[PDB]
Parts: C-alpha cells; structure tokens; sequence
C-alpha cells in the first residue's frame, strides 16, 4: 500500500486461498519413512509435500491423492496419520509367469486402480519365463505393494500391516484372441498365500480433535471396532451437554450380502458404503472419492443431494467393465431399504471397457428411533446438513435479543423505552420462520402450533425461576423430495 | 379485558440509508383517537361482466399515526429512512412489518406524523385458538 | 374382390403388467413390457393388442432432451434419443414429466406436472393415432394423489358423415 507513487487510493493484497469455512479430515495408516508425527492433526498443502510427509505408497497418501484430484479448490484438507499395530502381519500375493514367449508382443496389466496400470513390450521371441517378469521394473512406485522379482515368480507384499491388505482381483491380457500382438504361449496365475492379522484401535479422539469443528470425516479402514469409535465421537459433537460442532462421517463395508447387512448398527452419524466381494478397485480409494466429492466441494448448499449421473459421478475412478453386475437387482433393493449406499457404472457396456462409477442413493444409516418407532426423519444425508444449517442460522437471528430490556408482569412499555415482551418476541420469530420457506423449511402444517415461547417463570414453581430466561420450542420439516402419482390409463374405444 | 378495541404498544426501528445507522426498537404513543388501518392481501380484484374478476399486483399497505419522538430528526419519519414497525392491540393480535418504506409524505407541524408504509407482506399473529393454519 | 382390402398389419406393442406387478410397503405397481403367447406345441409369439395404449406408455416412460442450464450435463444423461435426427416430422421423442422441480407450495408443483403431461401426450394427435386426449388430475391430501388419462379412438370403417373436423390418418389401428 504505502509506496512511492502517492495517489488517492491504496491497495493491499494478502494471499490467494480464502475458502477456509470448509474442512475435511482424512485418517489412515502410514509407513516407517513418514516424517509426520503420529496422532497429531496437521494441515495438508498441495500434492508436492506428499510421499515425504506420509511415506511412499502409504494408505494415507493414496487416499489424499484422490481427495485433492476431486476437489481442486474450495475446501481445506487435514490429515491424522496413524501407525500400524504392534504385531501387524503383511499380506503376500503371488503372480507366477509360465511358458516361453515364442512371438513378439506386449503385456499389459490392471491392478487396484487405473493409475497403476502398466504396459511393456516383450523383449523379443523366445524369451523365457525369467527374462519375462520384467513387470517388476515397470510397476509404479506408488503401488501400495512391493514387488521382489524372484526367479520366475513375482511376490507382492503389502506395505501396511493389518487387514487393509486383503483386497485384490487382477485383470490381464495374456490369453484369448485379444491379440494386441499378444505374445503367444505365455500365461499368468494369481493366488494368495498370507492374509493380514491385526488392526489398530485408537480411542483418543477426545484429545487430538478436541473442540475443533470439522465438516466431513473420512476413514480409510474396514475395522468395525475402529468405525464404531468414530461414530461415538460424532455423537458427542451433536450432544446436548455442550456447544455442538456438528459433522458427518464416511465409511465402507465389503463382503457378501449376509455380511454387509450385519453392520447395520442404526447410526444417523455415518454413511456406510456397500461394496461386493469382487470389486475391481481398491476399496478405500472409492470411499475417499465419495467423501471428498460430498465434502462441501459441492455441498456448500446443504439442500443439494449427491446422487445421479450428473452430481454423483466419481470421475477420478476408472475401472474395467465387469462380466456381471456384482450386486444383483434383488440385492440392490434390499441394501437401499436397509440404509446402505450402493454405487454402479455410469455408462452401458459389458466389453471389459473402461467406465466410471456413480452413486444411486445418498442415504445415511438411520433406522428406527430412540423410542424404537420407524421413521425417515434423518434418512437423506441432506437432512443432517439442513438441520445443522438451521441451528446455526437460528442462533444468529436470536442474537439481537442479547442485552435487550424485557418486560413481564406489566406489558405496557413506557414512551421512549427500548424493550420488548413475550408476544412481540414470538411475533418477530414467526416472521423469520415463514420467510425461510423454500430455503430451509417446507410449508408448516400449522404455523400457529409449531412455535411456542414461554418465560422461565411459567415453567419453574413459585420463587424458583430466574429473571430473563426463555424456552423456545419449534418444529419444522425439510423440503419435499418428490411424490408418487398413480396413473389410470383409459383408451375409451367408444366415442361420446 | 379482551373486547377493548385499542392499541397497546408501538415499536419502530429506523435505519438511516446514507450512514447505515440503526436505532433500537423505540416505543411510541399515538397523537389522537384514531387507530392504524391495515391491508394484508397483495392482490386486487376488478369487476368484470357476469361475475368474473381480474387480478392486479398491488402491495401490502399500512397507516401508522404516531407522535414524533423528540430525540429523532423529523426527516427520518418521512421518506429518508427504512422502517420496521410492530403494533400490539389489547385483545392480543400482533402485526409486524419489515423493510417498509414511506410514500408521499405530507407536511407536519413537528408533533403529529401520519406515516404511510408499504412492504412485500405483513405477518399477523392471531390470539390463541385460531382456526386457519 | 373380398371386402377385406386393408392389408396393413400390426407389429409388437408394449403392454401394461406384461412382467407382473412389483409390490412394496407403499403400494402395488405395474411392470410394463412385452408379452409372450404360447401355442399348444411351443412356438411362442408376441402379442400386438392395444396399439395406442402401448404407444402412450412409450411416450410417458422415456426421458426427453434436457433444457440447457448454463452449468451443463454429463454426456451420458443428456436425455433424448439419437434416432430422432433422422425423422422428418420435426418433433423429438420422449417426455419431460420427470424434469419438474419443487416450486412454491405443493399445489403449484402438481399443477405444473399436469401441464407437462398434456404437452407430452399432445403428440398423439399429431401422429394421427387418436383424435383427442385429456388428463384429469385431482389433489385430495398430502400423500394420496391420482391422475386419469383419457384417449379417444375411432372405428376402422367410417360410419358417420359430415364431421366438423377430419378423419385421423393412421386409423387402421382403430383406437
């Protein structure tokens, strides 16, 4: 500002990024080489700092990579690294190459996600199984698995311990008439040899995220107990015993239909994502994409629903088309009716070509009630966002009565006094509630009965109440998302 | 005493347009025996032939005769400031207006002012036991 | 020759309840589709009755091209049908009843839905299948709502003389 070129006006810029009103927290494992301190929340800048700050090929880095690629700008990211358990075992996979390449050709593989795909050319004809397996020199460094390149067989070992390394299904082109000049006489076999053993169970959420507000929690793990702890923490943020911080969490569950349905703990604070047993993409990558997309990078408007092929398109994920739907339609309906989220391809094909997934229903895991009755009050995720928005907005509006003289037991206000009474206060609140129809509420069934204001003197018995304390009781309803109109066709062959 | 037709409290809140100043909800008193008059339906019907009608936009109007407060400039009471008014009758009815504007002011002697206000809508709070929603 | 000179035949036609009904806690609904008819020695065949009724279902249950918004749509679900660029009657296929948005009180939204329904089924008169169509919609409560669609047909052979309008072409389906 203050400069040599004096002129009527001075200017003063400070920095580029300004959208700090939206926050997202990503939690996951790390490796040994990571320099970040464990169990300490730290802000995350662009992708340049990654790898070094969280290790090479660690679960956390992969999750963060998708988060940044989905939300280019408009949200602020945070990371909460965690370390492996004391005695965690690392999963091991085997991929044996057999036969001698007797023709010139190329070999290409797809594992985990499209970013890790490779394509190398067979050196020449008559290359044995040992000169082959050069794939190891081609696998990208970011792959969470380490290739050893043994004599004739390549071994993949998870870089992180625990059960998180028990998900894979490879797609290759080394057989059939798919002659991308395929090397004739080569074959590949896939098999597992050792599973993961032990997961961590952190329970110090009250100390590391204490009294700090976050919008969306993302958890890159599949341990049921770990997820349960996150749900309990979120409840505390929505509790009535202290000022609320609000928030929402995203988790995933994988397995057969019988297994997935068994995780329905009836939590309105979580949005469980259901995946089949043969998902061709690493699970947590899809979960991170869904969380980031709904992590206010699009949901600055609480009313918005993250559904459909237009708004709920997880573009960053690319996966080859499967030979079978995976989730049979008779099973898709059951999952939706039970409060789960189901995703599927956004384009039509069965060729094994590349597509992207999208989300059918944006629904939480809410069922029944505290009194055990069934209802859909918190069915849609937008209800949770709208409820939080109403709470904040309502508190701001009522702020104008702070420090204002209030008259009771004699409602006539002298001339020149600045004050108000119960009836005037109630009337003003009604005005605010009505004006918001179409923005935060739908038309009230009976606006004269869903709002009540009573002074504390009328609640407590004689000589027990306090002067200048009111109780406000309000009931509302979010907007209406559609209705059914049964039709009755009639051709009326006769005339008149 | 619910059958008495009269006004109980009048609260106004000015907002100077050229300086953004805001004055708390001061109370007022009326100058004579007249009462305010109201119109809360923002549509006007014109009589066609054979029972038909025509609708016109129109506005929601208010008429508030009140004694000037000796601590507020006379200009504010005329069309040089926003107004937010509330009137509470004896029976219990409360009617609120927000973002109103004064129209076609007339000369005043310094004590009696008869403001004419217009707003998008007026909210009415009937006493307990209403029928309509 | 024999008086049955009209040689025009009739192809397959979609039918209501072809694949049965899908039941749910909210209610029971039809599942339209093609119908299979069986002979005494196998030799299955498709049904072709109620041509106009089948044609009406196709109009209602198909999304038409979506209006431009200024933000855009993904190429997958822009709506419409790629086969409409060859037809010459200067019309686009599908219906837009599903594109309504919650506006004002529920009464206004329902009224808008009726407007779209008429504007879509109006194409039936243009093709000449039916001589008139009208939809009556009633609102009776928060959750219960009904709508009835009335279509007017004609007989195959003309019988009346001195019609104010015109005999609809493509009337060989007699409906």
């Amino acid at each position: 500002a203050l400069s040599d070129g004096f002129v009527r006006l001075c200017i003063d810029p400070s920095l580029n990024f300004f959208g700090e009103g939206c926050k997202i927290l990503v939690e996951g494992q790390i490796t040994d080489d990571a320099t970040a301190a464990e169990n300490v929340v730290t802000c995350v800048n662009s992708e340049l700092d990654l790898v070094e700050r969280f290790g090479q090929g660690s679960v956390l880095t992969e999750s963060l990579r998708k988060v940044f690629c989905m939300c280019k700008s408009g949200v602020s990211v945070y990371a909460l690294p965690r370390a492996d358990a004391a005695a965690a075992v690392s999963a091991v996979y085997t991929l044996t190459v057999t036969g001698t390449a007797l023709t010139d050709g190329r070999v290409q593989l797809y594992m985990g996600e499209a970013e890790y795909s490779l394509d190398i050319g067979v050196d020449e004809g008559d290359t044995p199984t040992q000169i082959a397996a050069k794939i190891v020199a081609a696998i990208s460094p970011d792959f969470p698995y380490e290739a050893t390149a043994a004599a004739g067989v390549i071994t993949l070992t998870a870089r992180n311990g625990g059960t998180i390394g028990n998900h894979l299904s490879v797609i290759y082109t080394n057989l059939g008439s798919c002659t991308s000049v395929t090397p004739e006489g080569v074959t590949v076999a896939f098999a597992q040899t050792t599973p993961g053993s032990v997961n961590p169970e952190p329970n110090d959420y009250a100390s590391v995220v204490n009294e700090c507000c976050f919008a969306v929690y993302v958890l890159s793990s599949d341990d049921t107990d770990w997820q349960e702890n996150l749900r309990d923490w979120i409840r505390s943020a929505w509790d009535c015993s202290k000022p609320q911080c609000f928030g929402h969490g995203y988790v995933f569950n994988k397995g057969t239909l019988g297994q997935v349905l068994a995780d329905g703990d009836n939590s309105a604070e979580l949005s469980r994502l259901a995946l089949p047993t043969t998902y061709p993409v690493l699970p947590y990558l899809t979960n991170a994409a869904y969380g980031a997309l709904s992590a206010c990078s699009t949901c600055e408007n609480p009313e918005l629903n993250v559904q459909g092929q237009t708004y709920g398109l997880l573009s960053c994920i690319n996966m080859p088309e499967s030979c079978t739907p995976g989730w049979e339609f008779t099973e898709v309906t059951q999952l939706q009716n039970n409060g789960f989220v189901v995703s599927g391809p956004a384009t039509t094909s069965g060729q094994g070509n590349f597509t992207s997934p999208y989300i059918y229903n944006d629904v939480t895991n809410y069922l029944r009630d505290e009194k055990n009755r069934p209802n859909a009050t918190f069915r849609d995720a937008s209800s949770r966002r709208l409820a939080a928005a109403t709470g904040v907005a309502l508190a701001t509006f009522l702020q104008q009565f702070n420090g204002l003289a209030v008259f009771t037991k004699n409602t006539n206000i002298k001339t020149g006094i600045i004050g108000t009474n119960l009836r005037l206060m109630l009337g003003k609140i009604r005005k605010w509630a009505s004006d918001n129809v179409g923005v935060l509420f739908s038309e009230f069934d009976n606006i004269n009965e869903d709002i009540q204001l009573v002074s504390d003197f009328d609640v407590q018995p004689k000589c027990v109440g306090q002067p200048g304390v009111f109780h406000l009781n309000m009931r509302y309803r979010p907007p209406v998302r559609g209705a059914r109109i049964n039709v009755n066709l009639v051709p009326a062959l006769f005339d008149n | 005493c619910n059958k008495q037709n009269g006004v109980k409290n009048i609260l106004i809140t000015f907002t100077h347009c050229d300086t953004g100043e805001v004055i708390g909800p001061i109370s007022h008193e009326q100058p004579d025996d007249t009462l305010p008059t109201y119109k809360t339906c923002a549509w006007t019907n014109t009589a066609l032939t054979n029972g038909a009608v025509m609708r016109s936009a129109s506005n929601a109007t208010m008429t508030l005769p009140v004694v000037r407060d000796p601590r507020v400039p006379l200009a504010w009471y005329q069309g040089c400031a926003q107004i937010d008014a509330q009137v509470e009758k004896f029976d219990g009815t409360v009617m609120t207006l927000t973002e109103g504007a004064v129209t076609e002011p007339e000369e005043s002697d310094g004590r009696a002012v008869t403001m004419t206000i217009i707003a998008a809508e007026i909210d009415e709070l009937l006493p307990p036991g209403s029928l309509a929603a | 020759n024999f008086e049955t000179a009209d040689r025009r035949k009739r192809f397959w036609t979609t039918q209501v309840a072809a694949c049965g009904q899908s039941s749910d806690d909210c209610g029971d609904c039809a599942r339209p589709g093609l119908q299979l008819l069986c002979n005494g020695e196998g030799r299955i065949t498709i049904a072709t009755d109620n041509y106009v009724a089948g044609l009406a279902l196709n109009i209602l249950l198909t999304d038409a091209s979506k209006a431009d918004t200024g933000c855009g749509w993904t190429p997958g679900n822009r709506g419409g049908f790629w086969g409409d660029s060859f037809r010459s009657d200067n019309m686009r296929s599908g219906s837009k009843i599903r594109q309504v948005t919650a506006r004002g009180s529920m009464r206004e939204t329902v009224a808008l839905i009726r407007a779209y329904a008429i504007d879509d089924l109006k194409k039936l008169v243009a093709y000449g299948v039916a001589k008139s169509v009208d939809v009556d919609l009633t609102y009776q409560g928060s959750n219960k709502i009904d709508m009835t669609i009335m279509i007017q047909g004609v007989d195959g052979n003309e019988s009346r003389v001195g019609l104010t309008g015109e005999r609809i072409a493509n009337a060989w389906v007699w409906s």
